[PDB]
This record gives C-alpha cells, sequence and structure tokens, in this order.
C-alpha cells in the first residue's frame, strides 16, 4: 500500500483529517463491507506517514541553522543568550510549520498517534485482505503486527493457519521496511558470500542512513503533555522534561533490526566489526585502524581486539599510516556522548526530581 | 509552626465572631508573622540556589556539514542538564509545597490590610493604645477613604500617652518612605539633609528591585479551563512561560512606584532621582558630585534642552579637565543594559507571537521597536489627534455636552439606521440600531448553533468548521460579522484609544413549559458587568471576582419570532423600568459597562432565541489569548501559502 507514495507530490483528493478517515474505516469494517475499509485503511496509513515525513523535514530545517553573531555586550548576560536563541528557533519552526499541507488539516489526538504506533490497524486491514482474497497482502499484514508483538496468541494461531495453506510460503515481507535494514541484510548476506568491496560500500551506504533516522526519531519524540498539576518554574518544566527522557531513552532498542526473531544487540557495533573485518580482509589499514578504535571504544572489554591492536600498534610505519588512525570517527563520537549523557541524566533525575508517592500493589 | 495562614485567618475571623479579643490578636499576629517568614525563606532559597550553581555558556563551535544534527543534540543535552541540576538544588531546599499555594481571595484581603483593622480592634478592647493607634495609621494610609477610622484616631489622640511620632507605618517599604520624606523636607528649602536621605533611598532601591526579581517565578497561569485542551510542545510551553515570566518581571518598575495614597504611579523614577540629588548636590556645594548626577541623567534621555544648560554652564565654571574625568554612575548604566536587552526580546515577542505587551517606561530609544509596531503606534497616534480635532471643532460648534459629544458617529457601514439613539432611550451611552445583518446570515447562524451546542466561542466554532462538522461558510460568517460589529460599535462612540476584545460567544435559550409553573422569579436578577450590586446598598464595587476590564458591551439578535424574554433598563434602586428594546431581527444594543447602565433581561416563554453578546476593554493587557489564534486559523484556511518541497 505504500507503492503509490510521494512526499514531494500528493494527490489532494485523499487529504481528509486522520480520525475521520480511522472512524469512517472502522464503521464501515463493523458493516460487513471491505473494499471500502480496504482503500480507506489504505488511505489513513498513507496519510500517517505523510504526517510524520513532514514533521521530520520540518525539524530538521529549523535546529540546523548557523548561530547569529550578538553584541558585544550580550554575551555577559548567559540566560537571555540561551532563551533568546530558543526563542528563535520557536518562531522559525511555527513559522515553517505553516507550510507543508498535511499541518493544514485537523490534528489528530494523542490515543490515535498512541495507537497508530503500536500498529494495530494491521489486524483489522489483514481481516479485509482474507475476506478480498489477498493472500500475500494478508500474509504480510500478519507478519508485520507480529514483529512488533511477538508474545500474542490469537495472532500465532492465524498466521499458523495461513502457514498450512499451500503456496503460502515466500510473501513473508515487512510492510512498514526502512532502508538501512535491507542495506544490512544484502551487506551480511554479501559478507557470507566472501565478498569484500561490495560489503564495504553497502555498508558505508547504511551507516549515516540510520545515524540520520536515529536522530529524527530523536527530535520527533519532544511530544505534547496532559496538564495535571501547578508548580513553580523550574520544577514544572523539570518534570515535562523528565517525561521526554524516558520516551527518548525509549527509542535506541526500538529501531534496531530484527532477523530470526531475535534483535540484535550492539547494532552499530555489529556494523563497525563488519567494516573492520572487511577493511582488514582488503589489507588497507589506512582505513581499518578508525574501526577497530571506534568498537573498542564501545566494548572496554575484548581481548581479541585488544591483541590485534597491539599487534596493529607494533607497526608504526610498515603499512604507512600516521598518528591521524588512531583516534576515534566523529560520528561515532557523537553516537556515544549522546547515548550516555542520556543514560546519565536520566540516572541523575531518578533520585531527587519525581515524587516517590506510589509502591507496589500487594 | 509554618502553619498555612488563610486557616488561621478563619480561625481569628470566627474568634472575633465569638468575641474572644485574645484569640484573634493571637490569631492575626501569628498568621502575619507566618506570611512574612514564608516570604523571606523562598526568596532566600530561590537566590541562593540560582547563585550556586551559575548560568554556562559555551558557544564556541564551527560545525563541518552534515554533521548538524549531532552539535545540536549536544548543546539541548548540556543546557537541559543545567536546568535539572538547578531543579534538583532547589527541589531539596524548598521542601513540602503545599503550603505556597493559597487563593485569590486571602490575597485580596491581604492587600486591604483588614487584619490590621481586627488588631485595632482587638488592642482597643484590651488597652494596648499604642498598637492600637500603629493599627490605624497604617491601615489609613492603607486606605484613605474611611472617614470612621479618622474619627477613631482622633478619639484616640483625645487621651493620653499619644505622641506625633509614634505614627509608624508597618507595612509600607522603606524606599518609598525615604524618598518621600527627602522631597518633603527639601520642599521647605533646606539642603543639607536633603543629600543622605536621598542617597539612601537610592541604595534600598536597587536592593529592593533584586528581591522582585526573585519573586516573579511563579505558577503559569491557564485561562481558566483552556488547560484541558492545552496541547503545546515542549520548546512552547518554555517559550510561553518565559515570556510571561519576563512580563511578569519588567512589570515590576510600575509597581515599585505606586503608593496607595496616590491614585497614578509616579513617573521617571531614577531619573527624577537623580535631578533632584544634582540640585541639592549643586546647592550644597559638592561640585563633582553634581557634574556627576547631571552626567547619568543625560545617559538616559539624551537630549534634554534645561539640563544641557546645565552640565554646560557646570563645565564653564569648572576645570574642563575635572568635567572629563567623572562618568556615570555603573549601576544606572547596568540597570539600563539590562532592562533594554529585556525590553528588545519582549518587543520581538510581541511583533511574532502576537502576546501582547505595553512599555511601562519612557526612556526607551526607538531603535529597539520593530518596523510594524512603528507603523502601528504612528496610525494609532494620527487617528487619535484627528479625534481630538474633529471632537474640538464639533465643541466649537456649539450632559447635553456628554450627549451630545460622547456618541453620535459616523455610521460607516451603508444600510445601518439611527433608530433609538441617547435622547429618546432616557439615559445616556445607549444605542439602539437596526439591520447589521441582512435574514441569511441570520439563518445560517441559527444552522451553526443549532448543529452543535451555551459554550460555541469563535474559536471553537472555527475549529469545529475545521474538523468538519459544521459547514465552514457559517464559520467565516460568524467572524466577520463579529469583526463588523466591534468596528462599528467603536467607531460610533468616537473612541480614541483602539478597542480590543474581552469574550464573545454565541448562545440560545429553550423555553421548558413543563417548569414555567409558579415561576414568578425573574430569570436574571438586575445587575451591572462591571462591578457587583449588593441590592439595597445601592453601592458598588470593584470586587476583583467581578471583571473590573470590560468597559462596552454590545448585543446583537437574530431570530425575529418568539414572545416573552424582553430586553431592558433599570435604575439603580433595581425596581422601576426605564426603558424596553423589543427584539427582532437584526438589532443591536449597545451601551457602556459602567454603574450608570444596569440592565435587565425578563424570562422566555414558547419558542427558541439565540444571539451574540461581546465585551470589550480599552487595556490592552487584558486581551483574549485565543484571538489570535482564531486568526492564524483563518489565515491558515483561507490565505494559503506556498514553498518548495523539492
Ligand atoms: C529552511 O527553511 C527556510 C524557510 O523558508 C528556507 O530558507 C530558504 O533558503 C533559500 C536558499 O537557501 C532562499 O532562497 C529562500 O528565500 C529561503 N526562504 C525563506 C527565507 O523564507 C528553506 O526552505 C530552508 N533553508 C535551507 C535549506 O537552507
Ligand atoms: C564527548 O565530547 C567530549 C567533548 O566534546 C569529548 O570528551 C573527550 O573524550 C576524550 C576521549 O574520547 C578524552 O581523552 C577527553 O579527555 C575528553 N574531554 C572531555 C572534556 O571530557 C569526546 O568527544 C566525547 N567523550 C568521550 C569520552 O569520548
Ligand atoms: C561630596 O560628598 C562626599 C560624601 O561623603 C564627601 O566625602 C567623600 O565621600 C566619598 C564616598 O566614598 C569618597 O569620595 C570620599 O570618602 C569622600 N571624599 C571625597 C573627596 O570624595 C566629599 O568630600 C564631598 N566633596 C566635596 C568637594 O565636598
Ligand atoms: C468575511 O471575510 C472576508 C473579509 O472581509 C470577506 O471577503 C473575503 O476576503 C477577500 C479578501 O478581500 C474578498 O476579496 C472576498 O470577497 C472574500 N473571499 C472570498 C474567497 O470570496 C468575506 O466575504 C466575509 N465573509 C462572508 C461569508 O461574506
Ligand atoms: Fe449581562
Amino acid at each position: 500500500q505504500y507503492e503509490r507514495y510521494s512526499f514531494r507530490s500528493f494527490p489532494r483528493d485523499e487529504l481528509m483529517p486522520l480520525e475521520s478517515a480511522y472512524r469512517h474505516a472502522l464503521d464501515k469494517y463493523s458493516g460487513e463491507h471491505w473494499a471500502e475499509s480496504v482503500g480507506y485503511l489504505e488511505i489513513s496509513l498513507r496519510l500517517h506517514r505523510l504526517l510524520r515525513d513532514s514533521e521530520a523535514f520540518c525539524h530538521r530545517n529549523c535546529s540546523a541553522a548557523p548561530q547569529p553573531e550578538p553584541a558585544a555586550g550580550l554575551a555577559s548576560y548567559p540566560e537571555l543568550r540561551l532563551f533568546g536563541g530558543l526563542l528563535r528557533r520557536a518562531h522559525c519552526l511555527k513559522r515553517c510549520k505553516q507550510g507543508l499541507p498535511a499541518f493544514r488539516q485537523s490534528q489528530p489526538s494523542r490515543e490515535v498517534l498512541a495507537d497508530f504506533q503500536r500498529r494495530e490497524p494491521y489486524k483489522f486491514l489483514q481481516f479485509a485482505y482474507f475476506k478480498a482474497n489477498n493472500l500475500p497482502k494478508a500474509i504480510a499484514a500478519a507478519h508485520t503486527f507480529l514483529l512488533k508483538h511477538p508474545d500474542d496468541e490469537m495472532m500465532k494461531r492465524n498466521m499458523a493457519y495461513y502457514k498450512s495453506l499451500p503456496g503460502a510460503e515466500d510473501y513473508i515481507k515487512d510492510l512498514e521496511t526502512k532502508s538501512y535494514e535491507s542495506l544490512f541484510i544484502r551487506a551480511v548476506r554479501a559478507y557470507n558470500g566472501e565478498n569484500w568491496r561490495t560489503s564495504i560500500t553497502d555498508m558505508e551506504l547504511a551507516l549515516p542512513d540510520f545515524f540520520k533516522a536515529f536522530y529524527e526519531c530523536l527530535a520527533a519524540c519532544e511530544g505534547s503533555r496532559e496538564i495535571k498539576d501547578f508548580k513553580d518554574f523550574y520544577l514544572s518544566i523539570a518534570d515535562h522534561y523528565v517525561e521526554v527522557l524516558e520516551c527518548k531513552i525509549q527509542c535506541e532498542e526500538n529501531l534496531t533490526p530484527v532477523i530470526g526473531g531475535y534483535p540484535v544487540e550492539k547494532f552499530v557495533a555489529t556494523m563497525y566489526h563488519y567494516l573492520q573485518f572487511a577493511y582488514y580482509k582488503l589489507n588497507d589499514l589506512k582505513n581499518a585502524a578508525p574501526c577497530a578504535v571506534s568498537y573498542l571504544l564501545f566494548d572496554q572489554n575484548d581481548k581479541v581486539m585488544q591483541q590485534n591492536l597491539v599487534y596493529y600498534q607494533y607497526h608504526r610505519d610498515t603499512w604507512g599510516l600516521s598518528d591521524e588512525h588512531f583516534q576515534p570517527r566523529p560520528e561515532a563520537v557523537q553516537f556515544f556522548n549522546v547515548t550516555t549523557l542520556q543514560k546519565e541524566l536520566y540516572d541523575f533525575a531518578k533520585e531527587n526530581i519525581m515524587d516517590d508517592d506510589e509502591g507496589e500493589v500487594v | 509552626g509554618m502553619v498555612t495562614p488563610d486557616l488561621l485567618f478563619a480561625e481569628g475571623t470566627a474568634a472575633y465572631a465569638r468575641g474572644d479579643w485574645p484569640g484573634v490578636v493571637l490569631s492575626m499576629e501569628r498568621a502575619l508573622r507566618s506570611r512574612a517568614a514564608l516570604r523571606a525563606l523562598r526568596l532566600r532559597c530561590r537566590t541562593q540556589c540560582a547563585a550556586d550553581f551559575p548560568w554556562e555558556l559555551d558557544p564556541d563551535w564551527s560545525p563541518s556539514p552534515a554533521q548538524a544534527s549531532g552539535a545540536a543534540a549536544l548543546r539541548d543535552l548540556s543546557f537541559f542538564g543545567g536546568l535539572l541540576r538547578r531543579a534538583a538544588c532547589l527541589r531539596r531546599c524548598l521542601g513540602p509545597p503545599a503550603a505556597h499555594s493559597l487563593s485569590e481571595e486571602m490575597e485580596l484581603e491581604f492587600r486591604k490590610r483588614s487584619p490590621y483593622n481586627y488588631l485595632q480592634v482587638a488592642y482597643f478592647k484590651i488597652n494596648k493604645l499604642e498598637k492600637a493607634v500603629a493599627a490605624a495609621h497604617t491601615f489609613f494610609v492603607g486606605n484613605p477613604e474611611h472617614m470612621e477610622m479618622q474619627q477613631n484616631l482622633d478619639y484616640y489622640q483625645t487621651m493620653s500617652g499619644v505622641k506625633e511620632a509614634d505614627f509608624k507605618d508597618l507595612e509600607t517599604q522603606p524606599h518609598m518612605q525615604e524618598f518621600r520624606l527627602g522631597v518633603r523636607l527639601y520642599s521647605e528649602e533646606q539642603p543639607q539633609e536633603a543629600v543622605p536621605h536621598l542617597e539612601a533611598a537610592l541604595q534600598e532601591y536597587f536592593v529592593a528591585y533584586e528581591e522582585c526579581r526573585a519573586l516573579c517565578e511563579g505558577p503559569y497561569d491557564y485561562d481558566g479551563y483552556n488547560y484541558l485542551e492545552y496541547n503545546a510542545d515542549l520548546f512552547q510551553a518554555i517559550t510561553d512561560h518565559y515570556i510571561q515570566v519576563l512580563n511578569c518581571k519588567q512589570n515590576c518598575v510600575t509597581e515599585l512606584a505606586s503608593h496607595p495614597s496616590r491614585e497614578k504611579p509616579f513617573e521617571d523614577f531614577l531619573p527624577s532621582h537623580y535631578n533632584y540629588l544634582q540640585f541639592a548636590y549643586y546647592n550644597i556645594g559638592n561640585y563633582t558630585q553634581a557634574v556627576e548626577c547631571a552626567k547619568t541623567y543625560l545617559l538616559f534621555f539624551p537630549n534634554d534642552e534645561v539640563m544641557n544648560q546645565n552640565l554646560a554652564y557646570y563645565a564653564a565654571m569648572l576645570g574642563e579637565e575635572h568635567t572629563r574625568s567623572i562618568g556615570p554612575r555603573e549601576s544606572a548604566k547596568e540597570y539600563r543594559q539590562r532592562s533594554l536587552l529585556e525590553k528588545e526580546l519582549l518587543f520581538f515577542a510581541y511583533d511574532v507571537f502576537g502576546i501582547p505587551f505595553v512599555d511601562p517606561d519612557s526612556w526607551t530609544p526607538e531603535e529597539v521597536i520593530p518596523k510594524r509596531l512603528q507603523e502601528k503606534q504612528k496610525s494609532e497616534r494620527e487617528t487619535a489627534v484627528r479625534i481630538s480635532q474633529e471632537i474640538g471643532n464639533l465643541m466649537k460648534e456649539i450632559l447635553d455636552v456628554s450627549r451630545l459629544t460622547r456618541e453620535g458617529g459616523p455610521l460607516l457601514y451603508e444600510g445601518i439606521s439611527l433608530t433609538m439613539n441617547s435622547k429618546l432611550l432616557n439615559g445616556s451611552q445607549r444605542v439602539v440600531m437596526d439591520g447589521v445583518i441582512s435574514d441569511h446570515e441570520c439563518q445560517e447562524l441559527q444552522r451553526l448553533t443549532n448543529v452543535a451546542a451555551y459554550g460555541v466561542t469563535v474559536f471553537k466554532a472555527l475549529k469545529l468548521g475545521q474538523e468538519g462538522k459544521v459547514p465552514l461558510q457559517s464559520a467565516h460568517l460568524y467572524y466577520n460579522v463579529t469583526e463588523k460589529v466591534r468596528r462599528i460599535m467603536e467607531s460610533y462612540f468616537r473612541l480614541d484609544t483602539p478597542l480590543y476584545f474581552s469574550y464573545s460567544h454565541l448562545v440560545c435559550r429553550t423555553a421548558i413549559e413543563e417548569v414555567q409553573a409558579e415561576r414568578k422569579d425573574d430569570s436574571h436578577p438586575v445587575h451591572v458587568d462591571n462591578c457587583i450590586l449588593n441590592a439595597e446598598t445601592l453601592v458598588c464595587v470593584k470586587e476583583p471576582p467581578a471583571y473590573t476590564f470590560r468597559d462596552y458591551s454590545a448585543i446583537l439578535y437574530l431570530n425575529g419570532d418568539f414572545d416573552g424574554g424582553n430586553f431592558y433598563f433599570t435604575e439603580l434602586d433595581a425596581k422601576t423600568v426605564t426603558a424596553e428594546v423589543q427584539p427582532q431581527c437584526g438589532r443591536a444594543v449597545g451601551f457602556s459597562s459602567g454603574t450608570e447602565n444596569p440592565h435587565g433581561v425578563k424570562a422566555v416563554t414558547r419558542g427558541q432565541r439565540c444571539a451574540i453578546a461581546l465585551w470589550f476593554t480599552l487595556d490592552p493587557r487584558h486581551s483574549e489569548r485565543d484571538r489570535v489564534q482564531a486568526d492564524d486559523l483563518v489565515k491558515m484556511l483561507f490565505s494559503p501559502e506556498e514553498m518548495d518541497l523539492s
């Protein structure tokens, strides 16, 4: 259902508010109609993706802006500088959000977005697909819902029933796919085929795409909140940021691609490990050294890598390398610093700020 | 023991109702000391925490491209880490936050110092004349509109043990008293004792100012029930909260110079201080201090002629090298720099977000204001001077002056006929005009209110129209008609100051014929929108639980077929009827919301009656926070833009 999608050009015939289309789809689904429900569900999914991409494009345009040079006197007053810069950012974001068409319709409520993030409409979509003789699409929808939620019961029985049906053994595809996971799968397949250059090219293409996606998912995570108490300035904003920080730290593991039903651990570490092994197999140390440095940064304990790092160090210039080849890549530094700082901030916050007035129910 | 003050106030009031004077004096003194201790503790903690962890700033960076998002993430994380550390220390210092939340009513009764009246009564009951006269004097100074307590301290002065020097205030701040004493005692042309007091009156001011700046970080001020549908992002919450905090900070320089004896705040406080100081210094003969004071005044208004002459005369009399030697006072320079930067930020916020602000100082240079605000101010001054010239010419052409000058307008829109003027309607500031809109518009408004419904604001109607429940043209017509009625009603009354909204909602009344049995009581008692009328007392009160900023009021009807539910104007006694207006289609009634115009509505009979009510204020501080949102929404929906996605 993602075939006829284009962020640059979106047909105006299907620009309705998200809740209206979703409610119409459910009302038709309860009314035993199938084709109309299928079309409306596809419309709703497309609209949600367009809204997400519009938010991403809006938040990439504003933050990545040059900092204006202020007057000499204003540099002596820190708080005014900081909040003036933040105010300029907010004004630019508000001005640029009156743009893209998807932001000129009704704003969905929090619960609709919450359930859409939970990928629940795919269940109704798969039932509708079954009721309209589109078996590969139904299989794909069932697998797509199963990937996010692997502990359910009825979906397992449905998937077993579909697998029992003949022919349905190759259309198992993830509808909500991303670029970097496909690139990673292709790179791993090439690596196991003892092919090196293709692995390097595809993996290097994969790296910055994942970094960009992760930064976007961090940026768009600063959602709203429901007001439930009145406090002073500092406390009543610190609580908001504590909640946002929780939802932020719950972001790295979500983006992790899964294969064989077991999500991989230390994804960037695996990336750099494969890159280093390929570069070593190509005997180009000039690129090999930074990968080893970065992975050893990400994991402080590994005998194998300490050994070959020492062996690398034993040949100071035998391969012809300089001191500019024993420091980590900038991107890995950025990622590691962001992750560590978020972890430390949450750890510090969950000792003093939030009130301890709720306990386990006995 | 740091107990909540309103509980002690209630206990003391109950004891006074019983009449136990020792109880009431104990309770009132405990409550006052509790408030003082609470304020001191909050100030000390909030001013120590922000000084223990200074605000950091390390902006030295130049990002290589495509290495851009990471820098933003790092900067944001560092800033919020600093904020979190500050908040942690502040929370660990302050303590239990329940006691600090008190409603308004005790705030107003604290402002009026009624507990001091209770103390004076109690102290007289127990023969404590010194404290009794102290309380009487401080209540008189706080509110000098009670002749009875004037007789009270006169009778207190009749019996012995009372001295003139015993009249000591207990509530007014030190700097204001010192400044007033200095000015008064310099008025006798005695220059010596003038210099020290004013100098003291200088220093305290700055210190006092600091404390106000540390008592402005308070809870957000939601517009009543608007927190149920609040949907602001984090970076919107920061901006809104900080803008409100900055506004409340900058509002302090118009409060530190407002004494309750005077009806209006003093003007140009610090420059007046410096002017009096320089005059006294010259009279005493401290010449260098005099040239210093003149120079530091000249830093505020750089274009004053008399003081230019004074400085020139001092510089000609004195050696020029000494005139060059001394510059302006450093503290005034620092204060000016801080205030100017704050004003620049606030004016940018006013330009962009449409959050109103009014300058409290008269010395700002005109380079800190954006262009659009300058153009709007020029237009406002132009229309004000035009109205002044028109009214002057009209007076030259001449209750009659009020009846012929304050109303009678152009009626700029066509099709409007003055039906009932002030002279016919038996009173002042009443207008009844017909044909504001045609029947079609009334029909669409009735359809809008019938489709969905007592609380449909223009913003809510536009939002529902955007959603799709109600047709959009009806909402657009509603917005246009409310703007039209604002314009015409404002222009009819010859108002120089621009007019602003305060509330505007549509309503419908549905007669319930099954509950009309023995319903002889009026639908709504006669009252006034500005104040609260206490019926038989025949006296109003500008009491904050009743809105005191609404100035003009207007109502327009839509339907033309029912019975009952008329509209009438009633005198202050709440008995006699002065005039009545028969409802019809397109009828508009407008009046000033002052105490001179009490309005009344009769009960309704069979049918439905729907109409729109509107209230306008003249103070730009009190404008809706949803009108700008509605304007932005209409600009969204009916003024589309385009930007290249490729
Ligand atoms: C970010 O958004 C701004 C907001 O419109 C855009 O900036 C435009 O930049 C181009 C050249 O870089 C100018 O010709 C336009 O006049 C700018 N538009 C303005 C000022 O409104 C643009 O979409 C983005 N800027 C980038 C990508 O540099
Ligand atoms: C996070 O950023 C900081 C500053 O931008 C850097 O911290 C330095 O890290 C190196 C090793 O990575 C140390 O030798 C330096 O002593 C650190 N300096 C400071 C001031 O902490 C680095 O880019 C990132 N941090 C780490 C630990 O890598
Ligand atoms: C002008 O008034 C001051 C006020 O005391 C006189 O004394 C000076 O006080 C200031 C306060 O720090 C200091 O400059 C010195 O302690 C004092 N002397 C001088 C020369 O400033 C001062 O003497 C007076 N000047 C004249 C010419 O009478
Ligand atoms: C109220 O809204 C506008 C504001 O006057 C009225 O006129 C519209 O705005 C443009 C701008 O000048 C006019 O040229 C058009 O006549 C109107 N717009 C369109 C798209 O026709 C508008 O007519 C009023 N509302 C109604 C329902 O009449
Ligand atoms: Fe009323």
